[PDB]
């Protein structure tokens, strides 16, 4: 039992890692605000939010193009091509725009947060800031956490808006369905509180998980050049399993 | 402090399991979230398309769920067990006394006065203490049926109330049913 | 810093455009606002499939919504309460006279 | 008046209601 | 505390195999049984649309 | 008994013949 | 192999739960296995397994 | 992606048949009727070779 002991030692250190990351989160969100902390938050909205705007916009257009092309082939055989705008908008708003925009946020803006905090730990800027008398959990970590909780629900709304515009462009303007029936069938079956707000509630839960993992792995890193790179691929794996895992739980409550 | 942090990491996992089973209960996939649901049952002759965890409605408003369907091969009639609801398929003392003084005078009416011995509503005192414990709003000759939710939707059980002076206690068997309408054999006759 | 605050302000403009498109082009939100609507109620024997916030029509024109559906287990008929409208269903100055004279004429005719 | 009760109704017509009409 | 590392390593392999036996059960792959079923037969003239493993 | 043959059947009825009947 | 196996199970659970709610209102719950298998085989299994 | 699609169908059969209660024989027979091997299964492998 040489590897069986190695396997059991592995999952104990991972259980203990969730305990450190839970106490690290309660120390950030339960503390008083300080001086100059809003301006550090607006700077990190540029690095997390605005830098992710180009991958999110082009990926939302490409997904709406496939939905309008595949959804026309199903509906035209049952005489319901007027329900194309209903199925395109309801597939994005409740399934695809919360989930696919959280898998591209964990790859771009999540893995770049655990490389920036991890190279501050290697070059000893976090130990130099602490010996001056400034907590690096408040100065460095806390603006980066709040900038990810705000930027991902702002980016799935832009994801869903171009997905519907991209699906209208292939459906109405190329395959030739009626434009007035596209929007009227959408305004009839899509509700705001049950379909649009329930997609924002999903992406706030995902933004908390994708950013708390990305911030923890850079802080509790191994300050060694291939200990940082091992941590960057842990935030892409752990965030993708948590996004797909919490997605089943949230649809069974909201739409079950 | 490896043990203090390990105990927090176990408490997060157990909290993530307890949130999972709370979400399955709210969703309806496991458990029964209604209101002090008692149990009735009934015996049909065709329950095709009826699944467990289906719907029971009175006049279109949902009053229960289905629990299980078994066959009983000696009589070859299916036996649907369904649990209803205490909050809205029964009544309380303000309505219960409203049918306490009703059922005493209506059952012992001008006809049934000269039909028994001179008790002078002495037997009307015995019947009302059997009334209050465990009574439903389902009268004695309401009939339950298998309806079909639109034109193509799933199947549910509909309780159609009508008439009735006596009422059913909590746990009895509804004695007038009709099963699902075989839309094959409807067209087989119509040719 | 003056660029990074300028670029974040554009990220809030594009978010506000998309929330405007989702609310008022894709959903029914702007089309739920009733003008001094009163409230009536009716009592049915089968309301199966009727949801809250459903539609009320007179000749094909929507004139209200549906508020609440309950049992009333003393009579066991379902009770729907619905709220209508001011303009499309209540009269005005000229119209009230147009029905006041005829309601006397339908009354005090030869019959 | 405003606030009264409309007193003539008829409920929904599902598939078992449509059949019993035609027979 | 090698015995704690030896135990959690056993539960992971036990749960990992029991997931695999439960996966092949929920699919025609092996099993697919019925409670001591005997067998009958019948003769039709048109079975258009009937396929094996019907009900 | 177990293994016998049910000697009372009726087959299916396709929708082509349905129309055929309903002329 | 471990991220792919668990992520494929979680996605098939959502497809069978969402696809039942659509098909049960048009009387076609027997087409559940057709729409689950055809959504994975031509759209979701090539794309989501390439993003992980 | 072949292992991804295989557990996605097993996961969708587990919630559909074993929890929501659709017929097991109609799950697999509707799948064996509309899903082709050359047009639906091989076309998903041709996608994942381009992506790889
Ligand atoms: C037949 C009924 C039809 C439905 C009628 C509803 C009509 C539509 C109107 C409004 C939509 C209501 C739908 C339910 C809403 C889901 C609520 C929810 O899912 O709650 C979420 C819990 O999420 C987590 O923990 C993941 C944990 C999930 C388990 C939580 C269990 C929820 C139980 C309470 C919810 C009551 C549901 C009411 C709907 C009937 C919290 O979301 P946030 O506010 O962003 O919190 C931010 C997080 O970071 C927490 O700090
Ligand atoms: C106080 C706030 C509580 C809010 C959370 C409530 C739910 C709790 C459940 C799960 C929360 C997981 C989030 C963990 C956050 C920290 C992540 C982390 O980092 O922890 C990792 C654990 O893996 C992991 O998350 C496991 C990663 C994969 C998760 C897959 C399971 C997801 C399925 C979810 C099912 C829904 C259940 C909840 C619904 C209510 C381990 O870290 P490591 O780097 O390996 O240790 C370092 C050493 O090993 C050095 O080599
Ligand atoms: C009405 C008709 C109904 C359909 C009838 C078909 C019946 C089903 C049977 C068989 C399925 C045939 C469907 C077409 C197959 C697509 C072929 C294709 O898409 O070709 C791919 C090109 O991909 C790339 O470049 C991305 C480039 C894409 C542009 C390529 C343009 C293709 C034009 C030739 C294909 C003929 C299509 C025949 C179908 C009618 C190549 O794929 P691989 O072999 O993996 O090469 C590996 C790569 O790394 C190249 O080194
Ligand atoms: C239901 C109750 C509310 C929901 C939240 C629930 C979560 C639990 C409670 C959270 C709030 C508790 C209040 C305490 C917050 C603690 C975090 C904090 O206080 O962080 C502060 C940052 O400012 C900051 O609020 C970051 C500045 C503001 C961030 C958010 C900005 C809001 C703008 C978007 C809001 C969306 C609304 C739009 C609706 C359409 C302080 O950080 P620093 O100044 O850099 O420290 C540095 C020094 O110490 C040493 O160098
Ligand atoms: C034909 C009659 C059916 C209408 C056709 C249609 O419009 O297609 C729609 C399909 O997408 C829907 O909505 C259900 C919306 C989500 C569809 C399934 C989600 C797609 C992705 C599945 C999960 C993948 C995980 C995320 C991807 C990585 C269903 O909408 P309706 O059925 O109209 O009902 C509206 C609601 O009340 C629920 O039904
Ligand atoms: C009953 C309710 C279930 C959900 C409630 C649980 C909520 C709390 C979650 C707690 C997570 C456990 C924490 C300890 C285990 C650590 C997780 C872990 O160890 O993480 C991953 C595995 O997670 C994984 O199995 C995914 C781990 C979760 C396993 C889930 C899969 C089986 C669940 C069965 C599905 C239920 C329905 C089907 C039943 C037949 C490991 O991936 P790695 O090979 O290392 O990738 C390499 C990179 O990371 C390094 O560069
Ligand atoms: C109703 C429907 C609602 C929908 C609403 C509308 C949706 C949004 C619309 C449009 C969004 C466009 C996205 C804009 C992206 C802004 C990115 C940005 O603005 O980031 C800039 C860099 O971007 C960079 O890399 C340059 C980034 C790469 C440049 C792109 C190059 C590819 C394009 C060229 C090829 C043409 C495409 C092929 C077509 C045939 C910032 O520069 P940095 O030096 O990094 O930081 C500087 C700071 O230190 C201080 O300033
Ligand atoms: C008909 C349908 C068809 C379907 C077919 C079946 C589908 C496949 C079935 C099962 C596949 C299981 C996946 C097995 C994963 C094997 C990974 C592996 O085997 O990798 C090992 C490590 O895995 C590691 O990290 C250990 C990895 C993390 C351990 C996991 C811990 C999470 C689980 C614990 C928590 C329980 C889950 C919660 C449930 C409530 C290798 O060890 P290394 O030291 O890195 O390399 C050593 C080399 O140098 C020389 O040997
Ligand atoms: C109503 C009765 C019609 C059948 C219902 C059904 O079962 O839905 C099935 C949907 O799966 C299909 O292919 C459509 C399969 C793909 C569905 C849409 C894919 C989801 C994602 C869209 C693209 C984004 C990529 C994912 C992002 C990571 C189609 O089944 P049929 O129509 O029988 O045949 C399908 C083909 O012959 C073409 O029509």
């Amino acid at each position: 039992m040489n590897t069986i002991a190695w396997l059991g030692r592995l999952v104990i250190e991972r259980i203990r890692g969730i305990g450190v990351a839970a106490l690290m989160l309660l120390q950030i969100i339960f503390s008083l605000p300080s001086a100059g902390g809003f301006g550090r938050f607006v700077y990190q909205m540029h690095r997390v939010g605005v830098m992710s705007l180009l991958i999110i916009t082009v990926s939302g257009l490409f997904i709406g193009l496939v939905l309008g092309l595949q959804g026309y082939s199903i509906l035209v055989n049952v005489g319901s091509e007027s329900m194309l705008g209903t199925m395109v908008s309801l597939t994005l708003l409740r399934e695809l725009a919360p989930v696919v925009a959280a898998l591209l946020f964990a790859g771009r803006a999540g893995s770049a947060l655990t490389a920036e905090i991890g190279s501050m730990k290697q070059s000893e800027q976090l130990a130099s800031m602490e010996m001056i008398g400034v907590d690096p959990l408040k100065q460095i970590v806390s603006p980066r956490l709040w900038a990810g909780i705000v930027s991902l629900p702002m980016l799935t709304v832009i994801f869903a808006a171009i997905g519907i515009v991209g699906g209208k462009l292939v459906g109405v303007d190329f395959l030739g369905v009626d434009e007035g029936s596209f929007w009227s069938g959408m305004q009839n079956n899509v509700q705001f509180g049950h379909d649009v707000v329930n997609g924002i509630i999903k992406s706030i839960v995902f933004a908390l998980l994708c950013t708390w993992i990305a911030v923890f792995q850079g802080y509790a890193c191994d300050p060694t050049p291939e200990g940082i790179a091992t941590a960057m691929t842990r935030t892409v794996v752990y965030s993708s399993l948590c996004v797909l895992g919490f997605d089943f739980v949230l649809t069974a409550v909201m739409f079950g | 402090s490896r043990t203090s942090e390990l105990a927090v990491g176990i408490f997060v996992i157990i909290f993530g399991i307890a949130l999972f089973f709370l979400a399955m209960k709210v969703s309806g996939l496991v458990g029964t979230n209604l209101s002090d649901g008692y149990t009735m049952k009934a015996q049909f002759d065709n329950v095709n398309g009826l699944k467990p965890r289906a719907k029971v409605t009175m006049s279109g408003v949902t009053i229960g769920r289905v629990d299980s369907i078994t066959l009983d091969p000696v009589t070859r009639l299916a036996t649907v067990t369904f649990d209803l609801d205490g909050k809205l398929t029964s009544f309380n003392a303000e309505q219960l006394k409203e049918v306490q003084k009703n059922a005493l005078d209506e059952l012992r009416y001008s006809s049934d006065y000269t039909q028994a011995t001179p008790a002078q509503q002495k037997t009307m005192e015995q019947q009302l203490i059997s009334n209050m414990n465990s009574i439903t709003s389902i009268d004695e000759d309401a009939y339950i049926m298998v309806a079909t939710n639109g034109l193509l939707g799933e199947k549910y059980l509909k309780i159609v109330p009508g008439g009735g002076l006596n009422y059913l206690k909590r746990g009895d068997t509804i004695s007038n049913t009709q099963g699902t309408m075989d839309l094959e054999d409807l067209i087989s006759k119509f040719i």
